């Protein structure tokens, strides 16, 4: 019922490890559809070889611009930008994956996964999903961030699809 | 529309070209007669809300029913969004998507939500509704299109009883009302309105006889 | 002596006088309340005099009988 | 009606073919005049929802009256139906159900249960509810028949002062504003629309103004 | 007045001569309109009754009318003493005694034992009391200055529509009668003395007449 | 109004005479205009629903429309009181009880509860949504006070462009149907009812042209 999707992580193109997500699509259906469709690559674009941009810490690491690469882009399977489906779920600790936004109604690809709990966060960006599979492989990815976000080595999405 | 497809797993296939044209046809050669809510209902067996706007949008000409269509399709949405609110109660184990009244008029909802709709178990009944709300707009039409009210109906001194009858039939097919009301009006108008010529010979019968019997009566 | 269908108003003939004609020939027939609820909206107004029969479709289909009545008052 | 026997139990009678031909003769005779509702409430004392609508049926023409006069019944009931909730399911014995609108209407009723809500303890004035009901109707009534209204009344130059106030008082206990406007339109409009002469006559007057004193003063 | 100190005592402050200036202008410019005394009441707020009585009699002109604002005052002062006895005798420290209808008029006291009223606990306001006596004054005062009744009202055949509510509501602002049959005449009056033309207009426009739909019914 | 204190609270003060002042001599000097709504939104900032009720009772003269402002504001209410249900059972300990709809307007309820709703934990904004109330009325009053509509507008042979489009968005700020409407409108009907010469002269530059270049090719 919940899809499941993956992505295989690289650091300036060494394997790293495998995340998976599941995605809250019985309460953020139009969120979660939009996340799954851009995994796959199904409508012509998406997260396949883009990179996190900015990683904080104890924070999050937040990625998905495919078009511009620096938080500045990115587009939905709806258009450039859509609502703020709700805000049910809020956010309760490490592997929650909610999405970034340029203010409120502003989503598109953007996301972060958090790696701390971040109830400051709650009524402003929409969760949708937390990390199944692989929260280790986003710790280990903290390393390579710093406080303002910039990061060291290029991160990459190298693959990622639907499992489930 | 969707269709069920070897071996027992439903699949989506694309409105054939050749359905659309008929429909077309249809439309343009036929008006529209009380008939033509039976061939749209045998045209779109089980399709997707999509199939139907598509047919509704196929239609050239007669914009005013159209637009009187779509009215009342949001009517029935408005309707039944108030008939179908969600109250709280406890969160079932198993979620199963919801349509909206915009989620069965096709407007917002894609055709993957849809398909699921209709393919998963149990399945949601969105084509029949959006099928009945379509019907009760095409009844609408069809009763507006009536050129005359079926008490105006009237036999002509040399008419003859066939026609006359085949109209009146026709004016009480395209009116509306309920079947009891129908029951009374064929007993209470049709003998009435007759040429004196042959009403003499249906009152002869008698009030309960046939339509068969009258018929023949006055047959030549 | 005539039928409920046969109920028309004249030309001056005062609205007073055609719906007390017509609901008397209504009461004196015989059928049921549920067909009469449709008989009464389908012939009342369209039997009336076409002056009266406009002012009493300026009211509205489904017009309560004492503002069809205080419409064409006098 | 339901006549309290002397020292005994009060007995069911049936209403008396005096009352009702009372009653047939002033509806026939006074058409609807503003006394009909006094003497209607007069007539039927302590009488059953079935000897109300008796008293009702028993009337010959009018029927447009008669129709209004049941649409106002049928909208009290479904008022006090809205207001008030039927209870269901298995009933104590020795008590009688909920009263439902269409009961106190005795629409769907019988004799048995009007006696019996009629001699419960507590009782319920099942006959005293249906009769205000009534009354609302008549009064809405003799407002249709109002020939003219109350704002447009003028005395005639020859027409004197009691004619005047005669016809006056006659339309406003015809009229339908409430009693607290009520007392304000008797106060200004009887000495704001008489004749010229009186009028200066009542001014003099002055204040405190009282209808012995006007006739008094206005007399020759 | 008396102003509320931030976190403090309520401070007693004499009035300001911006509020004088304010009310003798307004009184001498615009003479005795409706709003006039939503205007004093206005300026007046919290004020004891050496302040009321200072705004009172810096009014120059028109003494007739402060005449019968006196006179009133008077009235209402023996009715309140009528109504409530007045103890004497040796009185316990704290507590003051009791208020008199002319010591709650202000003319038999010092500010001391107002501000003492309007501070003991619970709180006896003696300001809400006697502005309740001068807005029955001033209005006794704008019903006299009326120069046309209400029932008089008749729309001229050139004069517009607005022009003749602007005057029919002033004139009903103006109005001595209770709230109900206010709104008896607002909803009667009105069209029933517009012109012919537009009184046909208003009369299809049937029941519930609305201000806004009668000003857009009338237009042209 | 309310107003903020050295350590940041706020607490109630008494209205402004040169406010009451000023708002009366704007209402009358500029009668009723579209600058009149931000002249009130800024004048009355953290007002009371007392201080709203003054302000709109000062306003002598246009009764009218102070009338349909009041059954405006009466409307409203009833709206928000069938919206929000009051809930039952108990009441938390921190929590105490709301406001009902005739209470927003402040008609029924002293200014001591209007200060503590409005200094509440959580604060109760109930002057916004009165002020909101208020202008909403003055929207409508200031519909109605409109001279004419928006397509009657048809520039004279001789009126030069700048007054021809001084009146139009005159009267389309005073419409206020919608926004986008009015994006489609000044669009539309300002490049229609130009004047031949004139007319073909912006049809030059195309629908691309911005009203700067529009005036600039008529000017001179």
């Amino acid at each position: 019922v919940n899809p499941t999707v993956f992505f295989d992580i690289a650091v300036d193109g060494e394997p790293l490890g495998r995340v998976s997500f599941e995605l809250f699509a019985d309460k953020v259906p139009k969120t979660a559809e939009n996340f799954r469709a851009l995994s796959t690559g199904e409508k012509g674009f998406g997260y396949k070889g883009s990179c996190f941009h900015r990683i904080i810490p104890g924070f999050m690491c937040q990625g998905g611009d495919f078009t511009r690469h620096n938080g500045t882009g990115g587009k939905s399977i709806y258009g450039e930008k859509f609502e703020d489906e709700n805000f049910i779920l809020k956010h309760t600790g490490p592997g929650i994956l909610s999405m970034a936004n340029a203010g409120p109604n502003t989503n598109g690809s953007q996301f972060f996964i958090c790696t701390a709990k971040t109830e400051w966060l709650d009524g402003k960006h929409v969760v949708f999903g937390k990390v199944k599979e692989g929260m280790n492989i986003v710790e280990a990815m903290e390393r390579f961030g710093s406080r303002n976000g910039k990061t060291s080595k290029k991160i990459t999405i190298a693959d990622c699809g639907q499992l489930e | 529309p969707i269709v069920q497809n070897i071996q027992g797993q439903m699949v989506h296939q694309a409105i054939s070209p050749r359905t659309l044209n008929a429909w077309v046809k249809v439309v343009e050669e036929k008006a529209f007669s009380p008939e033509v809510i039976p061939m749209f209902s045998a045209l779109s067996e089980g399709a997707t809300p999509q199939d139907l706007n598509t047919m509704l949008n196929t239609v050239g000409g007669h914009q005013a029913a159209m637009q009187m269509l779509k009215e009342t399709i949001n009517e029935e949405a408005a309707e039944w969004d108030r008939v179908h609110p969600v109250h709280a109660g406890p969160i079932a184990p198993g979620q199963m998507r919801e349509p909206r009244g915009s989620d069965i008029a096709g407007t917002t909802s894609t055709l993957q939500e849809q398909i699921g709709w209709m393919t998963n178990n149990p399945p949601i009944p969105v084509g029949e509704i959006y099928k009945r709300w379509i019907i009760l707009g095409l009844n609408k039409i069809v009763r507006m299109y009536s050129p005359t009210s079926i008490l105006d109906i009237r036999q002509g001194p040399k008419e003859p009883f066939r026609d006359y009858v085949d109209r009146f039939y026709k004016t009480l097919r395209a009116e509306q009302a309920s079947q009891e009301v129908k029951n009374w009006m064929t007993e209470t108008l049709l003998v009435q309105n007759a040429n004196p010529d042959c009403k003499t010979i249906l009152k002869a019968l008698g009030p309960a006889a046939t339509l068969e019997e009258m018929m023949t009566a006055c047959q030549g």
